[PDB]
């Protein structure tokens, strides 16, 4: 996985 | 300097480098937090003696339903000693063990007292209304346990419930991996101990005091090797204390480059980046160093107070994670909301934050108060989350409070 | 024998009658997990001297840009002794402190350099205003400022606070002393090999752990034989020795309730584990000792502690809100109502591709108990049965109480 | 504020 955020709309 | 490492890269090779430590064997009760480096088997059964599981009378089941004789007792903590012959019955207790008669329980609440004693003030006969099925309401020999049988395997990550367990089938020495002791030190000129006034041009050292208070909290040993001068003479000795007396070194400070110059030449240590793509934390320093066949990991963190407990949660505390023997020592990430309106930086960004959980709401909130020196929220908690906010891109500029982000979390809920 | 008390009001009972306790001082460094019983002030500035937020150079003003000689550079731990006149320019990085001439600090990058050692000379491009790029004198931190409320929770980033400020010496609450005991005659040491009709204590083990846990101190009673005289000391000794006793395992309300003269609130508890579960306070000497009598079963016995003792003993601790936390989950199986309000242990895991974490139950023991490498983190909270709902589907949500770090 | 689980719709 990793650590950096994720967005969503 | 050194090249541009990505936040992804960094996060790996910190993790890939960082070796596991050795084991030993240690006390169950002192077996809070660590992982087990054997199989545990028990060498009893569970319970050792079939028992009744409802308050009543144990009974001989092809005896079936009808009037019987109590012939006696059965109390826990005794192995009875009459044998219930056809006719007869003997009262039970939960927990009680069976008689060598019976081999089936019949609760209280399905049978009706006959005849008392003449005195004495005994049960002296009662009618069993149901006919038992053989082996109801018993607990039989191993029911729970067998002998033999594997009850924890190795890389079990230990809690109270497994402390228990370890108590329950009797072993009381168990072999786990060893805890990492951790030294920490300061470096810079301008550094003064907590404890002393303040002098002209000099701040107080907290950087120290936190960062071995973060790894306290995760219940490993530290070392304080105190305040370093910004000095190769000073530092090299401090590093040489630090690694005759703990499996990791963690500095911080000292942006010329003094430490990476000792780390490089003297030690002939591997530095495997000294630059890692983030906000806070650019200058995060990660290097390793073998000696005697042993790996110790060294972590050259920023001098800024929020740069350097940021970086420990990132990428020291998984590390020593690993090195305690959990076998999946990535951190744990959660999906929360918002509370507060941010701007994206072309770095990944990380903040200290509060998450808290609504009632009406299956999503719980992430209030920021990683924008220290200069506006600090007073709460009367403490920081449980590590905000994870994305890098910009060539659309998405701007997150709104309310919208959803991934939060790292570093502590009790 | 005791009136069938509700969950709930268990609950709300045991809070409002458990007392807060004294104060102490510690240092900073032992003051993990406190709750402050003070304010706290600082009693310094933050930074005390002017500092630069950037690497560049400190200059005057009302200069304005154009050509400046480098009378030297201002090191970190050294408050400078060059004055800025009017022409001049002194070289700055981040930590170090502002000369007594410059009002402003410009970057490098917004600089040009002009003249090298055989740096002497530079060109500012920029027009800088007062106080640029300068962390000024108490900008983080004013003295006689509170950085730090009476009530709270201290974790690591604010024992370096306290640090910071120079308050080695903080005044907090107390953390309870928990005695914890075992009673049966069926029970032997955990170190002890097993006799005839006898089994090992587990609950003891456990409870303490699970306290320990939370950090706090405890003292271990061992077993203690099922009889009012051994039972009796045994309690004298808990309630000289600690602020809260926990026993596990109708002797026992007897001896609180004719021999101790204490309070019994309730003995009996609407909930699956823990039916038996028995709380009582007992008051000696102006100070409130509170007891719990858990469930002899093992489950029985964790599930209650973490529903009832540690929210108590958090806030004997001085925790403002000593409630759990409760968070929305799926079920990873599907589980059938009890018209008791069930819990069971369970194991959080949080998927990246999933909004909520699901939770696996392992409170199916005796039968089949699931061998996982993770403790259990969690307590499922199952409701009471209703006309139109009698199972639970896998995928839909619970609530679960957290307990223990994820 | 209650310590019983909440049914969902």
């Amino acid at each position: 996985f990793s650590i950096v955020g994720t967005l969503y709309p | 300097p050194f090249p541009l490492t990505s936040m992804d890269k960094a996060f790996i090779t910190v993790l890939e480098m960082t070796p596991v430590l050795g084991t030993e064997i240690i006390n169950y009760r002192d077996g809070m937090g660590r992982v087990l480096a054997q199989d545990v088997y028990a060498k009893d059964n569970l319970p050792p003696f079939p028992a009744s599981v409802k308050d009543g009378y144990a009974v001989r089941a092809a005896d079936g339903p009808g009037d019987r004789f109590i012939i006696g007792e059965s109390q826990a903590g005794e192995q009875p000693t009459q044998t219930v012959m056809p006719g007869q019955v003997m009262r039970v207790t939960t927990g009680a063990p069976i008689p060598c008669g019976a081999d089936a329980v019949v609760q209280v609440e399905d049978t009706e007292l006959i005849r008392e004693s003449d005195d004495g003030t005994e049960e002296l006969e009662v009618r069993i209304l149901v006919q038992a099925r053989p082996g109801q309401d018993i607990r039989p020999i191993g029911h729970d346990i067998k002998r033999g049988e594997c009850v924890l395997a190795k890389g079990t990550h230990m809690g109270p419930s497994e402390i228990g367990l370890l108590a329950t089938v009797g072993v009381t020495e168990v072999e786990v991996n060893k805890f990492p002791v951790v030294a920490v030190m300061s470096t810079g000129n301008e550094l003064l101990n907590p404890e002393d006034d303040l002098l002209p041009g000099k701040i107080r050292d907290s950087n120290r005091s936190t960062l071995l208070a973060t790894i306290q909290e995760h219940g490993y040993p530290t070392i304080n090797l105190g305040i370093v001068g910004d000095n190769p003479d000073d530092l090299l000795n401090a590093l040489n204390e630090g690694i005759s007396r703990a499996d990791v070194i963690i500095t911080s400070g000292g942006v010329k480059d003094y430490l990476k110059q000792v780390l490089d030449i003297d030690l002939h240590a591997q530095i495997h980046f000294g630059r890692v793509f983030m906000k806070p934390g650019l200058p995060t320093t990660f290097a390793t160093l073998d000696i005697d066949g042993v790996r110790k990991i060294i972590f050259a963190l920023p001098g800024n107070p929020v740069s350097a407990v940021v970086t420990c949660n990132l990428f020291v505390v998984p590390a020593l994670r690993k090195m305690q023997g959990i076998l999946d020592p990535r951190p744990t990430i959660i999906k929360a909301r918002l509370s507060c309106d941010v701007k994206l930086d072309p770095r990944p960004e990380y903040h200290r934050c509060i998450l808290t959980w609504h009632h009406q709401e299956p999503l719980p909130w992430a209030q920021s108060t990683g924008n220290q020196m200069s506006s600090r929220l007073m709460s009367m908690r403490s920081a449980n989350g590590l905000l994870m906010l994305p890098p910009k891109t060539e659309q998405y500029v701007e997150l709104h409070k309310g919208e959803v982000v991934d939060v790292m979390v570093i502590g009790r809920l």
